[PDB]
């Protein structure tokens, strides 16, 4: 019943975070602040009401049934976790993170079939790497036979690297044994910013 | 020309003075006799807002039915602030009279005709009184009893139904009889009958009214959640003892789907230690009079919450509520407002 | 000023109970609702129920009837919190909070201006297990001239955490260890990557080192090209 977008803000101090919440329902919403390691705190309520102490940087608005709350000139202090709130609803929430400026750059990418080793277990794990990329932003897709998956892939992704100021992700597609022998294409699509075209890894079970 | 405003209210009513009855008395010295021929102007082309949730009316209230068991029904023991407090605690004459509330010179009520108003919101026909109509000082928990019918349909009232923390009160069109007995020759043991026909058709009509403000979801009674025995079971006074009924057969969901037709009995007891609705803590009371201890009472309305969380289920599950008295002078008061000329 | 001051975090089995407190003070504790929230990271935060101190009123969510419990003590104005039948989806800090607006005549429950600190508690099995550490194999061709990929997967460990170095720690250059993830099986698997020049693949020797402290185990496992 509360929509809230987008899961992850990767920003600059200075600049300004924009998070949105779609409701359905009726009654005033409030956005709440987590900062790492601490009780949550209430930044605005009935929609645009500046809580006490919450400076006029923080500032909510309302355009049909979407809110939104942005966040001007970014600070140390800003950055954390974002909910959307009405009456016992709460938004799946909006991490707003520390994000390092840079040159753009498209990741390098790496698909890896299951081990022999593995495969006697009776499963079968398909990684895909994302290098050395930048920004954060990026989408992978797995297709199976070009087959688009859904619901059988998990991501991970680094923090940003401390000198080069990229970051990395890796998908994991897991198929049980019996349902990966029953095909032969397996590929991983990547695209990014870097990228003039998605590019896509992949390989043919079997043949080596 | 006139704005929304309080005031200090006056009350008047029919109290006795032959009669020994702590209503009675009361009200012998803090109101006026009644109008023999009180006067109401219908206003005609005047469309007035009105919100029972926000009645002021009804703080006044509050504060007279305080001090009225404050001066009479006196614990034999007072336990609060972790302090004790030893009184005397002589048996008692127990009645609520009606009570009328009215206002001052430069103040008039606005009066709500509207046979459908729910509480809150624009109502078309408006009258002018000086006075309230006559209100039972009734103090009770998940039932209303003694009290005014709702003219046409049964009324859901709500400050908001969409808000799972606000106490719904379901006033109905057609009293039910409640029975409440404890026989002479354990003491503390006593009962409630109710018509298990009229108030399974009534409770049925509840349901379909209740649809109307769910969009037709399946709807379920259950028990209250928890809390003290004042609310979780049906609490009120009779004949000055402190009664608290369990309800849990007035809300069979089977009986709203055979077999249930017949006569409804409640397990009641009667308890000497009891939580004091006025927030103090805890008294303690004399033991039962002897003899047959008996009341009975309308059932005019039935307090409610509703269950809430994050869910998707396409039921909605209400648990007789109460234990905010100041519902229940809202129940009443609902279509009454002060306001000031010029 | 209003105050909210919970218990003391704790650690849970499956299958316990679990019980916090919440000590209000600074204003009527009797005028207003309080409410318990879990925020569990990566999930929507969960209101849990409210409890009215007038009488004990409560309200649970649907999704929690039957399992919760929440009552006060008016003297010590101290609020409780217990829940039965623990699972790992349990594992949370739970916070009790009181809205902005609360006066003896009115309130307004869901502005939460007003939390506690927050109890964490978790809710894990005592049972540890080893992870299987598969190789994630470079290429075919040794391109001389390019970089290559290679790394371990290291799958179906619990609980955390596991790390990974290579060559006991002489390789540092290009790897990338990412943060594990929760399978659906209740078990956590992660990956640890390198990238290396193509022309050291046929001298050069390349291994993982795993380490998971819980259940005791060290493995180290060479990762080579597939012959063929
Ligand atoms: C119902 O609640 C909303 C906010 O939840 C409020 O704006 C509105 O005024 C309320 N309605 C009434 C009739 O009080
Ligand atoms: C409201 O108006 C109608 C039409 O004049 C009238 O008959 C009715 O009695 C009024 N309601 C009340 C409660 O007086
Ligand atoms: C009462 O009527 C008003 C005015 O139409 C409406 O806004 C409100 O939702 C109604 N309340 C209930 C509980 O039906
Ligand atoms: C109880 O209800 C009957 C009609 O059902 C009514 O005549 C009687 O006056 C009511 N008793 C009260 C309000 O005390
Ligand atoms: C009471 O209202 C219900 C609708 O909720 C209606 O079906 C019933 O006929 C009414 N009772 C009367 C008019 O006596
Ligand atoms: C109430 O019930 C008692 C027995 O439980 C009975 O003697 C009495 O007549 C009943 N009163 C009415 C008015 O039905
Ligand atoms: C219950 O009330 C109905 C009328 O609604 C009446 O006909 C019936 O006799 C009553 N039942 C008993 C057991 O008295
Ligand atoms: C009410 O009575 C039912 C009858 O079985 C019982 O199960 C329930 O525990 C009672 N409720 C309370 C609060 O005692
Ligand atoms: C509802 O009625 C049925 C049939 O008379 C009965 O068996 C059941 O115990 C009742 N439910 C209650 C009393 O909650
Ligand atoms: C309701 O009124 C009747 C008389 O009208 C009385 O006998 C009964 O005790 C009252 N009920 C309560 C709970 O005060």
């Amino acid at each position: 019943v509360l929509t809230q977008s987008p899961g992850t803000l990767s920003l600059s101090p200075g600049e300004t975070a924009i998070i949105s919440c779609r409701t359905s329902q009726y009654g005033s919403l409030a956005w709440y602040q987590q900062r790492p390691g601490q009780a949550p705190r209430l930044v605005i309520y009935s929609g645009s009401t500046r809580a006490a102490g919450i400076p006029d940087r923080f500032s909510g608005s309302r355009w049909g049934p979407d809110y939104n709350l942005t966040i001007s000139n970014l600070e140390s202090g800003d950055f954390g976790v974002y909910y959307c709130q009405q009456y016992e609803f709460f938004g799946q929430g909006t991490k707003v993170q520390v994000d390092i400026k840079r040159t753009v750059a498209a990741p390098s990418v790496f698909i890896f079939p299951p081990s022999d080793e593995q495969l006697k277990s009776g499963t079968a794990s398909v990684v895909c790497l994302l290098n050395n990329f930048y920004p954060r932003e990026a989408k992978v897709q797995w297709k199976v036979d070009n087959a688009l998956q859904s619901g059988n892939s998990q991501e991970s992704v680094t923090e940003q690297d401390s000198k080069d100021s990229t970051y990395s992700l890796s998908s994991t597609l897991t198929l049980s044994k019996a349902d990966y022998e029953k095909h032969k294409v397996y590929a991983c699509e990547v695209t990014h910013q870097g990228l003039s075209s998605p590019v896509t890894k992949s390989f043919n079970r079997g043949e080596c | 020309v006139w704005k929304d405003a309080d005031t200090t209210l006056f009350c008047a009513s029919d109290a006795k003075a032959h009669e020994t009855e702590v209503h009675n008395v009361w009200a012998t010295h803090a109101c006026v006799p009644t109008d023999p021929n009180p006067q109401e102007i219908h206003l005609e082309n005047v469309t007035e807002n009105f919100n029972m949730w926000k009645n002021n009316m009804v703080e006044q209230m509050q504060e007279d039915v305080i001090s009225l068991w404050d001066q009479s029904l006196q614990p034999c023991v007072k336990l609060t602030g972790g302090s004790v407090i030893k009184q005397a605690c002589p048996k008692i004459s127990f009645d609520p009279i009606p009570i009328h509330y009215c206002t001052p010179a430069g103040y008039v009520i606005l009066k709500c005709n509207d046979k459908n108003f729910n509480g809150t919101g624009p109502c078309k026909n408006v009258s002018s009184v000086q006075c309230t109509h006559g209100i039972k000082p009734v103090v009770s928990t998940q039932l209303l009893l003694n009290g005014s019918l709702a003219e046409e349909e049964i009324i859901i009232r709500s400050e908001n139904l969409t808000n799972n923390a606000k106490t719904i009160i379901v006033h109905l069109n057609k009293s039910v009889e409640i029975n409440c007995t404890r026989p002479s020759n354990d003491i503390r043991k006593a009962y409630c009958e109710i018509n298990g026909t009229k108030w399974n058709k009534v409770l049925k009509q509840v349901t379909e009214k209740l649809k109307e403000h769910f969009n037709n979801k399946t709807i379920i009674f259950q028990p209250p959640s928890g809390g003290d025995l004042e609310i979780t079971m049906h609490h009120f006074n009779c004949r000055g003892e402190f009664f608290y009924c369990n309800t849990t057969q007035l809300f069979n969901n089977t009986c709203i789907g055979k077999g249930c037709n017949g006569t409804i009995t409640l397990p009641c007891k009667i308890k000497q230690i009891i939580n004091m609705w006025q927030g103090t803590g805890q008294a303690m009371y004399a033991p039962p009079i002897d003899g047959k201890i008996n009341c009975v009472s309308n059932i005019t309305g039935i307090l409610l919450t509703r269950d809430g969380g994050a869910n998707n289920t396409s039921n909605e599950t209400f648990r007789p509520g109460g234990g905010n008295i100041k519902d229940n002078w809202r129940s009443e008061l609902y279509k009454y407002k002060v306001v000031q000329i010029e | 000023q209003v105050r909210l001051s919970q218990s003391g975090g704790q650690m849970k089995k499956p299958g316990d109970s679990m019980r916090i407190s919440c000590r209000a003070s600074g204003y009527e504790f009797i005028n207003c609702p309080i409410n318990w929230i879990r925020l569990a990271p990566g999930k929507r935060p969960e209101w849990m129920g409210w409890m009215k101190p007038r009488y004990g009123a409560v309200s649970y969510a649907r999704q929690l009837q039957g399992r919760v419990t929440m009552t006060r003590d008016m003297y010590s104005e101290t609020a409780f919190l217990e829940l039965r039948s623990l699972t790992s989806d349990d594992t949370a800090v739970y916070f009790c909070t009181r809205g902005k607006y609360c006066t003896a005549r009115d309130y307004y429950n869901w502005d939460f201006e007003h939390w506690g600190q927050g109890t964490p508690v978790t809710v894990s099995s005592a049972s540890t297990k080893g992870p299987s550490v598969f190789p994630l194999a470079p290429s075919s061709k040794s391109t001389s001239g390019g970089t290559a990929a290679l790394g371990c997967l290291v799958k179906d460990y619990f609980p955390e955490p596991v790390t990974v170095s290579w060559n006991s720690g002489a390789l540092t250059s290009g790897v990338h260890t990412f943060p594990a993830v929760l399978q659906s099986s209740g078990l956590y698997s992660l990956s640890s990557v390198v990238t290396v020049p193509s022309s050291s693949l046929g001298t050069q020797t390349y291994i993982c080192n795993v380490n998971h402290k819980p259940s005791n185990t060290k493995v180290d496992k060479k990762v080579e090209p597939k012959s063929c």
